[PDB]
């Protein structure tokens, strides 16, 4: 475990820099590619596109992030009904056994990059219904999850501070720059 | 609009449809078999998941049926706070059901603007449980725990202000044409037809029937409050929207006599072998540390018997068939959410109308998801 | 840039939610203890990240030839 | 001076818009109740009375019967109707 | 007003026993309504107005809030005001929790102290409703007001002791506000 | 020449191909019918009046991430009641499974329990102490 | 590192060459720094007169229940919730 | 006269007295046919011919609901109608026979599954 | 005075135990035992075979006209030697009273069915039958509704496993879900609630055989 | 030891023969749509083969009523197939392809366990 470092700390330290990667890079190439990926990872990050898969209950808070008071599009997010402009899936409610193929064909028809937040319990690990006789236990057993927003449900502070939590995982995505060492 | 769980299977011609074949169970969980599993205080929360719309609506059934077989009463001021809290619910549950009709027909400031003040109404069950939604604040002894002071005050401005903000959608909404004719006339359900099927709430208060569970089973405080249900007489999904409004409306007012009379007192029935004790006095008293022992792990024996009861939640009359054998586990816990009957005249109800018709004939039946499968 | 959710102390969340009106600076009441640590953020995807583990040591001991 | 309003101006063609006069929704501070409160004491209950509150003449667990049978209750011993008729109409 | 068309008693309210005039200026209104979207310019007006209200859009990050005392977050287990270890291994959280996401395996520490070994949560099976705590004897096992706790792998989720008790002493001093205001009233 | 089409058939229907449990778990597996065993240390003996069926134990191992009890062995927990032994191998039939009851215990055989013998001149059942 | 080294109070370190430390080659094992057993015994034994003291550990109903401890006996008497220590000499 | 009976479907009928006279004519001829020591016959004669007594005496038709209670006239001649197909099902039925079948001993016992003492 | 205890509507009483023995007198080769359980509901407990006639009946008759078929709740009880139990629950409007019918069955003669009755009942049928195997006769269209597709077993009854046999996930080889056998990250911890102690003498030698 | 118990459809072992033909036939005439339909590995000659030994599954069923309840399970089964309900999952389900054979000779077994 780490712990944030004091005020004088601070005080010595510069700026954090904006692109995660830094400014070490060595020559033009590295240097060029590194600003490439910063602008891939820009675009990817301001401008993401739930599915709006919402099963359940879970489902509510969902609607609530859409609502005006965590404005979510604030945020650059949309709700595009459609998975084939949809560039992310928050899979939330309970996956019974019925819906487990459906999850699944509308994953992989959904183009990628593709993250998937598994929001609440019930998708987490099945939640609270675990040991069903008709329940996926959890949502990883289906597909691959990203991000956890643990909850039952997350208040809607919780599941658009994962949604943050997914913007820096797009920010940090190394592509371009490390295709140049493949 | 179909609330993501529903799968119907529709056999169309030119664009009409003819069969209509709805797949509920798309979302099933046991429930049924793990409800028998666990403990009554345990089994509370997944009444709670179930027509997770209504929150609270959905506890107090449960807690009703529990006390029916404990032989029990709750104190007024235990009462008074279901019964507020009843209605904050019943107002929660029409704003998701005309909010979510308002997108199946494709408007979306409605929506919006109702749920800016759904999010106060949350605020509130936050202050009082401690959970957005998913309280689990109404137990068999009566609520779980005293409110927080100030509340009702905070309760009283926000409704207050309701009425502006209901009123604006309102005047936006109600007389607008293209939702008129979009809703007006559609799905005919009539009287007759609407009782053999098995209809109960706004549906089938809208139809003509003047049937209510508040007034003529009263269950709850609402003796003690006075207010007049709202009917249609046209059976449209157009004036049973007009009657969910008017619900709202009505509601606010049973808010204004229950909010003004609170009595003082307890906030649990006597009981401590029915409900837990405080902490205050476990912590120094011996059978109360016994009590708060043994109904924690094993729960309270209930005396063997079936009950049946029902409650006027807002999608309807919602039941809860509980069988205990005796023993502290509840041996069947069958529960009839209205939406199961509502979608099943779907089949019959959609015949022939348009492909349009049949998605804001889904919203009015209002058939939130959880409470029809499970 | 790296705002994050976590970054607001102890002391400090009750009242950034307002579920405390007394400013840490205001009420002294609260405890001061010494095992406290620090705060930390949502270190997760890094190496700082958490990972569980058993917390118990093992159940039987198996015979030694030796001894 | 007292809550962030829109200039005078857009309030008057505001409140002529919407045709009510208008009442504002936004929760300030000062609105809401004093949001730190003094602590609550929940008056002790009337079971809790101290004396003649033996459980076992107020319990109701161990007061409850089973069913019992009609025909046989007779053979212990206006068209009868459910109840109060309800103009249901 | 026009009549009724179905006479009411008490106790109810027809939403539509209002009839529809024939009066000459009546029909002439309703013709004028749809001729020149009477109706839809109140509708088109109402949502030009509501433009000049201010938007209620937290600044999440920075603006934040709010919540109350007794919500339901996180999960730590607390220490006495010397640093013991409150738990005890009752083994009434588990005996409660709805979702059996708790398991304890207890024994003697050296001192002969009834403590707990083992000691986890499940945060993809709890519910986070506060049974545990609610039950507690001594309030080892709280609802931490924490519920930014995101993480990007499942195994990350599945707490054990030693990360219940840093989350305790990450957080005592709002938790111990929190019980402050609550415990007499709870 | 009928009672609404009523048929003779033996009683005994075995339901196995019906009932849906996998062959592996009915050809593997017993059923040990007996009354659940009287805990040691209680003396209220209303917990012990039923006939109860269970499947023998399977396996239990540790889950390799977090030591829990992982059992990949369905009917572990399962448990059912019956009010008399012949009923229980009845329903087992029926259901096809594998059984061998247990029989339960003899009628108690009644102790005098006498308070005098407590205080007796003679005899050796004299209390040491009371 | 260290993190895979220390022994948790429970007494758990992963053998030299077990499998099981693989899982921490890319993460931290959060071991705590407070051991309640090295605490404890830092507090000193509080004495009293009386040959029976109480304890609630902590304070009102922020503590564990009320329990009363005798101390004729001439060693310590450690209370069975908090840990505390009584000495009557 | 009445303008709506204020329900879907159930319209405003005129002739309710023809109407409800030639329903109870019926039923009563229905029970006619039923044997003499029926309990559901018994009371039947008894009840509609209470109803078909009060048919009269009200010419008004509200007059005529106020005396005959249980609703209005458009849904009572659905309860006329309704209980002609019971009659006529009644008589295909013989309900008013001895019992078909004896509970088998421990059916409507509960709770269940607890030993006993011969 | 005793506040905890709530009192029942004694008049309700009276008004049902009249009327139940009414509906006994009436039925007589039907209704196997009329009962008042202390929760002032009436039970009907009637035979297999005289389902439809019984709910017939009540919908129909003026002194029952109960129309509302609230549900079909079924109930499984082992050591019944016919042990699916079925319940009906009605109410009726006119008169502002609830009733509820009672059958049994075994898991393998058929039961007549509702739906020519109530057309509410419909989706019930299709919900036991797919909920026991209660088999119903005349049923229009006998469909599973909750279960999944190609379901073995019907979940409810008390014999079968709380996290049924088999268990789905998804396949690479084939990019599809495949249902295996069971295997559970942690065995389902039952607790052992037995009381010891009788906490109810009123129900011990009460409805004996 | 025998019942005078209700029906449930067939009177006779002959009737049940002939419901239970009456289903094998439907299952046999519907197999090459399910494999045009169903875009699955399975070809025609397997799912034939199959539908033979799943018949078989169950040979020495004596009882009428069993085997009546065994043909109702096969007419919904059906009518599941012949309208697409289901799904290439479901329907290969019949196959059992995600679990090798287990060992069964005991020392094979006695080497990889209980
Ligand atoms: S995790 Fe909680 S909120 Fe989400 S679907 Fe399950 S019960 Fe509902
Ligand atoms: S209830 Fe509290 S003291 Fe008991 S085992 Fe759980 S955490 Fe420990
Ligand atoms: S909050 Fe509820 S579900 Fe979660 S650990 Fe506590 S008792 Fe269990
Ligand atoms: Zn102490």
């Amino acid at each position: 475990q780490q712990t944030l470092p004091v005020a004088e700390v601070a005080q010595n330290l510069p700026k954090k820099g904006y692109s995660p990667f830094g400014t070490k890079q060595s020559s033009v190439a590295e240097w060029s590619l590194a600003r490439l990926d910063d602008l891939l990872n820009w675009g990817r990050k301001g401008s993401i596109w739930p599915l709006t898969f919402g099963l359940a209950c879970c489902a509510v808070e969902m609607m609530h992030i859409a609502a005006p008071r965590y404005d979510m599009d604030r945020y650059g997010v949309v709700f595009r009904a459609s998975p084939r402009q949809a560039d992310v899936i928050i899979v939330a409610g309970t996956l019974t056994n019925k819906m487990a193929p459906a999850l699944r064909k509308v994953y992989d028809q959904m183009p990628e990059p593709r993250w998937v937040i598994s929001m609440g319990s019930c998708a987490n690990g099945g939640g609270y219904y675990h040991y069903s006789y008709s329940v996926v236990r959890g949502c990883d057993r289906i597909i691959p999850v990203d991000i956890y927003v643990p909850g039952c449900p997350p208040t809607a502070e919780a599941l658009m501070y994962g949604v943050l939590q997914l913007q820096k995982k797009v920010k940090r995505m190394k592509t371009l720059q490390m295709w140049y060492r493949k | 609009a179909a609330h993501g769980v529903l799968r119907l299977v529709l056999e169309l011609d030119g664009e009409t449809v003819m069969r209509a074949d709805p797949h509920i169970g798309l979302l099933h969980r046991g429930t049924e078999k793990l409800i028998e599993y666990k403990t009554y205080t345990q089994a509370l929360p997944y009444f709670d998941r179930l027509d997770y719309v209504s929150m609270m609506c959905n506890e107090q059934c449960y807690s009703l049926a529990v006390e029916k077989l404990l032989n029990i009463d709750v104190p007024l001021r235990a009462k008074y706070i279901r019964t507020l809290f009843a209605e904050i619910t019943r107002i929660l549950n029409h704003i998701m059901a005309v909010g979510t009709h308002a997108l199946d027909v494709g408007a979306l400031t409605p929506f919006f603007w109702l749920f800016e003040e759904r999010e106060k109404m949350m605020e509130f069950y936050e202050r009082v449980s401690g959970a957005r939604m998913h309280a689990a604040y109404i137990r068999p002894g009566g609520v779980s725990l005293d409110m927080p002071l100030g509340l009702m005050d905070d309760i009283y401005e926000f409704a207050s202000k309701f009425a502006e903000r209901l009123d604006e959608v309102e005047d936006v909404l109600t007389t607008n044409r293209i939702w008129v004719q979009r809703t007006e006339d559609i799905g005919i359900v009539t009287a007759e037809e609407a009782l053999n099927y098995g209809f109960s709430g706004v549906m089938l208060r809208g139809s003509g029937i003047k049937w209510d569970l508040r007034k003529q089973q009263p269950y709850d405080a609402y003796n003690l409050v006075n207010f007049d249900v709202p009917i249609g007489t046209k059976g449209d999904c157009y004036d049973r929207y007009l009657c969910r409004v008017e619900e709202m409306r009505q509601s606010l007012r049973i808010i204004d006599q229950c909010l003004n009379q609170m009595p003082a007192g307890e906030i649990k029935t006597d009981d401590a072998k029915v409900a837990p004790p405080s902490r205050s006095e476990m912590k120094t008293s011996m059978e109360a540390l016994i009590h708060h022992f043994k109904l924690f792990t094993q729960g309270y024996q209930v005396p063997p018997g079936a009950t049946y009861t029902a409650i006027e939640a807002p999608k309807g009359e919602f039941g809860v068939y509980l069988i205990s054998d005796g023993s502290s586990r509840p041996y069947r816990c069958k529960i009839k959410a209205p939406g199961f009957a509502h979608l099943a005249a779907l089949e019959k109800i959609g015949k022939q109308h348009m492909l349009a018709d049949v998605v804001a004939i889904i919203g009015t039946l209002d058939v939130v998801f959880g409470e029809i499968d499970r | 840039m790296d705002y994050d959710g976590s970054m607001i102390p102890a002391e400090w969340y009750g009242w950034m939610h307002y579920k405390t009106d007394l400013p840490p600076i205001r009420d002294g009441c609260r405890p001061k203890y010494k095992w406290i640590a620090d705060h930390s953020e949502n270190l997760s995807g890094t190496k700082e990240a958490y990972y569980p583990y058993s917390t118990t040591p093992n159940k039987v001991e198996a015979w030694e030839p030796k001894a | 001076a007292l809550r962030r309003d829109v200039s005078p101006l857009i309030q008057r063609i505001r409140a002529f818009l919407l045709g009510r006069e208008h009442n504002l929704a936004l929760r300030f501070e000062d609105g809401l109740a004093d949001r730190t409160q003094p602590q609550p004491e929940i008056p002790d209950g009337p079971s809790h009375l101290l004396s003649a509150n033996y459980y076992c003449q107020r319990d109701g667990r161990r007061e409850v019967l089973p069913p019992i049978d009609l025909v046989e209750q007779q053979k212990q011993l206006k068209l009868p109707t459910p109840g109060k008729v309800y103009a249901w109409d | 007003e026009p009549k009724d068309i179905v006479e009411v008693p008490k106790g109810y309210v027809y939403v539509n026993n209002k009839e529809l005039s024939m009066e000459f200026a009546d029909i002439t209104d309703r013709a004028a309504s749809t001729m020149f979207f009477g109706e839809l310019l109140r509708g088109f007006a109402v949502t030009l107005a509501h433009i000049f209200k201010e938007p209620a859009t937290i600044n999440y990050p920075f603006e934040k809030g709010p919540l109350s005392p007794r919500f339901r977050g996180e999960h730590a287990l607390r220490r006495y005001p010397s640093g013991e270890e409150r738990c005890i291994a009752c083994k009434l959280c588990e005996a409660i929790c709805p979702a059996q996401a708790i398991t304890i395996e207890a024994e003697e520490r050296a001192d002969g102290s009834r403590r707990t070994t083992r000691y986890d949560i499940d945060m993809t099976k709890c519910i986070y409703c506060g049974f545990c705590q609610e039950a507690c004897p001594v309030d080892a096992i709280v609802e931490g007001p924490n519920f930014e706790f995101s993480t990007e792998t499942h195994e990350e989720l599945l707490y054990n002791k030693e990360k219940l008790l840093c989350n305790g002493d990450k957080w005592e001093s709002e938790i111990a506000s929190n019980l402050q205001a609550d415990h007499l009233y709870r | 020449n009928k009672l609404s089409g009523k048929i003779t058939v033996p009683t005994a229907v075995n339901l196995s191909p019906i009932s849906g449990v996998p062959e592996e778990h009915i050809r593997e597996r017993r059923v040990r019918i007996h009354i659940p065993p009287k805990n040691a240390m209680q003396s209220g003996t209303d917990n012990v009046n039923t006939w109860q069926i269970e499947f023998d134990n399977r396996e239990r191992w540790e889950n390799p991430l977090m030591g829990w009890a992982s059992s990949g062995d369905p009917l572990s927990n399962m448990n059912v009641q019956f009010g008399s032994p012949e009923e229980a191998i009845t329903f087992c039939e029926r259901n096809g499974w594998r059984w061998y009851v247990d029989g339960a215990a003899k009628p108690k055989k009644e102790r005098v329990k006498n308070y005098g013998i407590n205080f007796a001149w003679n005899k050796r059942t004299r209390v040491s102490t009371k | 590192r260290g993190d895979i080294e220390k022994v948790t109070h429970t007494g758990q370190v992963f053998d030299k060459e077990d499998y099981r430390n693989a899982r921490f080659v890319n993460a931290k094992r959060y071991v705590n720094e407070n051991w309640g057993i090295k605490l404890i015994e830092e507090v000193p034994p509080k004495e009293c007169t009386e040959r029976v003291v109480f304890c609630d550990g902590g304070d009102g109903p922020l503590g564990h229940p009320k329990v009363y401890i005798n101390l004729d006996k001439p060693g310590n008497h450690i209370c069975g919730y908090c840990g505390l220590r009584f000495v009557k000499k | 006269i009445k303008a709506s009976t204020g329900l879907t479907g159930l319209a405003v009928s005129t002739n309710p007295h023809h109407t409800l006279s030639a329903l109870y004519g019926k039923i009563l001829r229905a029970v006619s046919k039923m044997p003499q020591d029926a309990s559901y016959r018994k009371y039947t004669e008894q009840l509609v011919k209470q109803r078909a007594d009060s048919v009269a005496q009200h010419k008004d038709i509200t007059a005529l609901e106020k005396a005959v209670g249980c609703g209005q006239v458009e849904e009572l001649i659905v309860q006329a109608e309704n209980e002609l197909i019971l009659a006529r099902k009644m008589l295909g039925w013989k309900p008013w026979e001895k019992l078909v079948q004896a509970a088998p001993a421990k059916q409507w016992d509960w709770p269940p599954a607890q030993i006993m003492e011969p | 005075d005793k506040p905890t205890v709530r009192q029942p509507d004694a008049v309700a009483r009276s008004h049902l135990s009249d009327f139940g023995r009414y509906v006994a007198e009436c039925l007589p080769k039907y209704v196997q035992k009329v009962q008042l359980t202390a929760g002032d509901e009436l039970e009907v407990l009637i035979a297999p075979e005289g389902v439809v006639p019984v709910l017939q009946f009540l919908k129909d008759h003026h002194q029952a006209q109960f129309t509302n078929l609230v549900d079909i709740a079924g109930v499984d009880v082992p050591c019944r030697k016919n042990r699916f139990e079925v319940v009906y629950n009605l109410l009726s409007l006119r008169y502002n009273s609830r009733i509820r019918v009672k059958t049994y069955t075994d898991e393998l003669t058929p039961l007549d069915s509702a739906c020519e009755v109530h057309k509410a009942a419909n989706w019930y049928e299709r919900e036991i039958w797919d909920m026991y195997g209660v088999f119903f006769a005349n049923h229009p269209d006998l469909r599973r509704i909750l279960t999944d597709y190609g379901f073995e077993g019907h979940p409810q009854r008390r014999d079968f496993p709380l996290s049924g046999y088999v268990e789905l996930r998804y396949d690479d080889e084939k990019k599809r879900v495949v249902c295996e056998p069971l295997e559970l990250a942690q065995e389902f911890r039952k607790f052992d609630l037995s009381a010891p102690w009788e906490q109810f003498p009123n129900f011990r030698n009460a409805n004996p055989p | 030891a025998v019942q005078q118990v209700r029906p449930i459809l067939s009177v006779d072992r002959e009737e049940a023969r002939k419901r239970a033909l009456n289903l094998y036939k439907a299952w046999y005439r519907q197999i090459p749509y399910i494999v045009m339909d169903y875009d699955i590995p399975m070809t025609v000659e397997q799912c034939r083969d199959k539908l033979r030994e799943e018949f078989v599954k169950h040979r020495n069923v004596t009882d009428i009523r069993v085997i009546d309840m065994l043909v109702i399970k096969g007419q919904m089964e059906l009518k599941e197939s012949v309208e697409i309900w289901k799904q290439k999952g479901h329907i290969m389900r019949y196959w059992k392809e995600s679990q090798d054979p287990k060992p069964t000779d005991f020392l094979s077994k006695f080497i990889q366990g209980v």
